[PDB]
């Protein structure tokens, strides 16, 4: 018994071991009061305004479109406290926790970047925070780990299994369904057991909001399609959900195609995977033909989410947004156009969506089109990737 | 289930607690696993519950994802252990037989075709790790209309309307994994459940004869078994005697 | 002839080889003419808030006032684009330089964040960029560097001199007095030859406009006193331009005090220098006694400015603001507080600033006092830099 | 400047050019400097440009920059190129010598002391490399209460109020570094500005007798001794041979 659907038409639902239960069902009842509190969403907005940087620019980019007929917007969430869009619902959920009279964090980490996220969010609110973090992640990120370390977080490697994301969020929701009188458990995407693809989703709304007064106030009239990139879901779903009921708008959904789908080694789920139940979902997932649950590959280290948010997987079927994949060489070269000609360096997940907006621009250069982007994050992160692989071919 | 009503009342006709040991099928590999089995039923085991190795064990502590992980070493796959199944289930036509899965394994190719697969080859019941009550419904009743029983887990935190739910729906035996032992077992009496099987962290012949004496039919040893196979890798000849007198002095417990 | 005073009490002037002299009238003449153009004035204002991301939040850090009774508030230029104060004045001398009919953009780099920022001025503006820099700083600075060349900048490295900031600035003014018929040359800071000191000023005293307006809105009464870190002087004179007739209002300019004044390596030229002629101007600078240029030292690269801008000489002449020092290791300790307990890492430069206003709450703490510290940037970029000392130290 | 004002009488009364070197003191060493400067005299020079080493050259060229930098190796320092003056002056006494410096040396222990100190080792005039005719008051009134010419460096990039007060502020000569020279000559005659001696890059004897010819009372060697200097720094006897017969040549030229 919820309060809110849990299933998003068949795919969501809350497939967790029984112990997690009560959890979930008391997180459901605290976002619900909350949503109706006046004064949650004063202090939310308080933070949002005054701490992370909120409202984000709406950038044209004339430079890049000169010679077509596109128009092109960038939603700079790259400007955010952070550098990346993940800042918006850690501040959600870390008020949610006091809110229940949580005192700790928990949370997991692949490519660090919602660790950094989870830990900064807890030492401004006065909460113990604990991230759990794969061997293998570890290693490959000592940047972010200090970062974690700075702001007073305990980073907890594991030594189990694979050394991945996936020990580390198995090892996260262990520790929970022991501490979740006292913890909070703050998943980092819109996927995962109910509430977690509502909450996630409502706590980055404010995204497409604010898109959609900027476009207005710009052009005067609603773009022909917004378009962001899709790990777990959570940008996209926030720049897509005040735009569902404007059915004349295109929702595009980028997944990354890493090497090429036909070469197997990508991280597109929703067009090449399988439903499955995984991480007390069901969802498009990839998996092998016995079922076990396959590693994502991607350039990006932050779009390597085995599966997608639920919300997603049912919009696709109804078809209200349409999802398509950039393979890794794409994401490099609007990587690399975005930097020479606007002089703003983005992440390399946010370069699967412009490079998808470049390649409508570019196959169709006499359409009119009026294009957002959903700019995610900053690329500083992305500086030593793009440039040894730059090197690696003689540039 | 059958089994399990068997099972039971002639133990209760004995004064007689159940043991049942818990191990991962094919760890560490396929031919020392079926000896293990072999060895855990002749040291008098009432019942097995076997794991069917899985790639993301999210309910499952360090000591039962190792051994997931030397089963995947050794090759095992889903296929291999209803293979391994068949095979138990020739060589000992009473003892009942509870697979503890993960739900992507029973979804993947049809609910219903993995429960008409569980009783072609002889399994007596089946408990879905991440599959609460709440989400069960097209699972149990896959599980009825193939003869299975459905096990479900009642947790420490539970609550009166998890056990009106738990005892109305589950079959064979009932999962015991706050609230006093001896309450939530004469409520699940009560709610006419499924006889309970403790669960909980049970490593000494003196948790068994505690369990029997709190109300519970039996115990479960979830995974103090396999430490023994883990301490003892190098040696299969030591791991089989450690097993046997372990098992041994643990269904002398329960009389 | 100049159409503005090019002093500051005696600071200052146009001490310049007669070449340059054209180049700087003509310089003079555009400024004046374009701050008087509301033309000018609008697309300046839009390129700062839709694209560098103006105004900047003002946060308030109760985590680090508890128990005493300062108000501490950070004016949030780590928020701007680039991730640091610079881009605000050189998105106005890369619209100057158009006006100007120029194509082309000269700038000097130490520790690369004024190349950084030049390049992406350049690169949106649709000038070409040359930027040169020390060789020695080339080295230590890969990061910078690769960013540069991604914008598209020409990384012109100097093999003369000591390699330093030095040879590069030489050149690049040799350079200029060649080319400027075609080219600007794009000062860093608010120091050199009449009228960059007012140049840079006027294009960053929005930083002190919006935090008077904020602190207004927000406390209902100005400050007890501004804190800015001093290199060569661009932050802080942005920051206390328009409180300098508002008298209540103490302005305190933080230079880098090494290892320590007593100790001689240091950055504080404005308390422990001389008055001299170099760069271009009148100014307290670093000089050996027989007056050859010293380089300054500092934990932070970007403070190492062996002079100070006219302006702070004459207003700390006069009495109305006051200079301190701030040792490298009260730097890095405020830099540890900051991202423990507000979750912003900050620059080292602006760490100088931040350590002065713990200073000044911990010494008195039960003073009353409403504090303004200028956060100047992020302190990604010093990650690295406090990692490695702070394992020298087993932390 | 009185020596300047002989100079220039006595070459008009043999229809001559003026040729002036420049080097910097104390390169490559304090003996070898003053060796140096014995040769271009002895060769044939009719005055001197000698620069005092700063460490921020911000008006020179790369060949300067480096003779600073081989000055500075040398230990040479201001009190040292002085002492190296006086020593100069008492060898040659009617030569005139021009110093081109930098202003924070002038400025560092007093404008007014500096010149003082011209004077007392027989400095006949000084530029100041980066102080412009409209920041130059204080520097040529120092100048003129001691005596000493201030030169000032006229522009390609010149206009005619420039060269109005180039010309009134100037004595000694005028350094002549857009607009046709022949006209440039000419306004500055108009003006009576000091003689005009051409300095933009003289490195071969025809521009020399092309100054000459052209209006100019001579011309100023800026970089092409210092490079012969760079070229042979392994082998100081053949530096002296490659000096005294490059000055020669150039002497010759501009009768």
């Amino acid at each position: 018994t919820t309060l809110l659907n849990p299933y998003f038409g068949e795919f969501g639902g809350m497939y967790v071991p029984q112990i997690l239960m009560p959890a979930l069902n008391q997180l459901e009842e605290a976002f619900v009061s909350a949503q109706k509190d006046p004064e949650f969403q004063a202090q939310f907005a308080d933070l949002l305004k005054n701490y992370a940087g909120r409202p984000t620019a709406l950038t044209k980019c004339q430079n890049i479109t000169a010679g077509t007929r596109t128009t092109l917007y960038l939603k700079r969430e790259d400007l955010l406290h952070g550098g990346a869009h993940k800042t918006n619902q850690v501040l959600g959920q870390a008020l949610l926790a006091k809110r229940m009279g949580k005192s700790e964090i928990i949370a997991e980490t692949g490519a660090g970047q919602h660790g950094v996220a989870s830990a900064l969010a807890s030492a401004l609110l006065g909460l113990k925070c604990r991230i759990y973090m794969g061997a293998k992640d570890v290693e490959r990120q000592s940047p972010n780990v200090f970062r974690m370390r700075l702001m007073g977080a305990e980073v907890i490697p594991v030594h189990s299994g694979s050394a991945t994301l996936k020990d580390a969020c198995n090892e996260a929701l262990r520790d929970w369904s022991g501490s979740y009188e006292t913890a909070h458990y703050m998943l980092g995407t819109a996927a995962g057991p109910h509430p977690y693809p509502t909450i996630v989703r409502e706590f980055q709304r404010m995204i497409g909001e604010e898109t959609k007064a900027q476009i207005l106030d710009k052009e005067g009239r609603l773009p022909d399609a917004v378009i962001a990139c899709v790990g777990g879901g959570s940008n996209a779903i926030g720049m897509f959900a005040d735009f569902i009921n404007d059915t004349s708008v295109g929702l595009i959904g980028v997944e990354p195609g890493g090497h090429g789908i036909e070469t197997g080694e990508h991280g597109a789920p929703l067009k090449h995977g399988r439903v499955g139940i995984y991480f007390g979902m069901k969802a498009p997932m990839m998996q092998t033909a016995d079922g076990q649950i396959e590693e994502s590959y991607s350039i990006s280290a932050g779009l390597d989410f085995p599966s997608v948010g639920p919300q997603h997987a049912y919009l696709n079927s109804i078809g209200r947004a349409d999802y398509v994949s950039i393979t890794d060489d794409e994401a490099l070269e609007a990587f690399k156009t975005l930097c020479r000609h606007e002089g703003i360096i983005p992440a390399l997940e946010s370069s699967h969506a412009l490079a998808h907006a470049l390649k409508m621009m570019r196959e169709q250069p006499e359409k009119e089109q009026l294009l957002v982007v959903n700019l995610s994050g900053r690329g500083d992160k992305d500086i030593f990737t793009v440039h040894d692989i730059l090197k690696a071919r003689g540039e | 289930m059958e089994r399990y009503e068997n099972l039971f009342a002639q133990l209760n006709d004995r004064r007689e607690g159940a043991f049942v040991p818990f191990v991962t099928l094919g760890d560490p590999g396929i031919e020392q696993s079926l000896k293990i089995i072999d060895t855990l039923i002749d040291a008098g085991a009432d019942a097995l519950e076997l794991g069917v190795p899985f790639s993301d064990p999210l309910a499952d502590g360090p000591t039962i994802q190792n051994a997931n992980l030397r089963a995947f070493a050794a090759g095992v796959t889903p296929a291999q252990c209803f293979e391994m199944l068949a095979l138990i289930r020739e060589k000992h036509p009473t003892i009942p037989i509870g697979l503890l899965m993960y739900a992507n394994l029973v979804f993947n190719n049809g609910i219903d075709a993995f429960y008409a697969r569980c009783e072609q080859v002889g399994v007596d019941s089946v408990l879905v790790a991440d599959v609460p009550v709440e989400e069960s419904a097209p699972f149990r009743q896959a599980a009825l209309r193939h003869n299975i029983a459905p096990i479900f887990i009642c947790p420490p935190n539970a609550d009166d309307d998890l056990l009106r739910q738990v005892a109305s729906y589950g079959r064979g035996y009932t999962y015991l994994l706050a609230l006093p032992l001896h309450h939530l077992i004469e409520k699940l009496k009560e709610y006419h459940a499924a006889p309970a099987l403790q669960g909980f962290g049970i490593s000494s012949p003196e948790q068994v004869s505690a369990a029997v004496r709190a109300g519970a039919a039996g115990a479960i040893s979830g995974s103090a078994i396999v430490k023994i196979i883990e301490k003892n890798l190098a040696s299969p000849k030591q791991m089989l005697a450690e097993l046997r007198s372990f098992v041994s002095a643990m269904k002398a417990a329960s009389r």
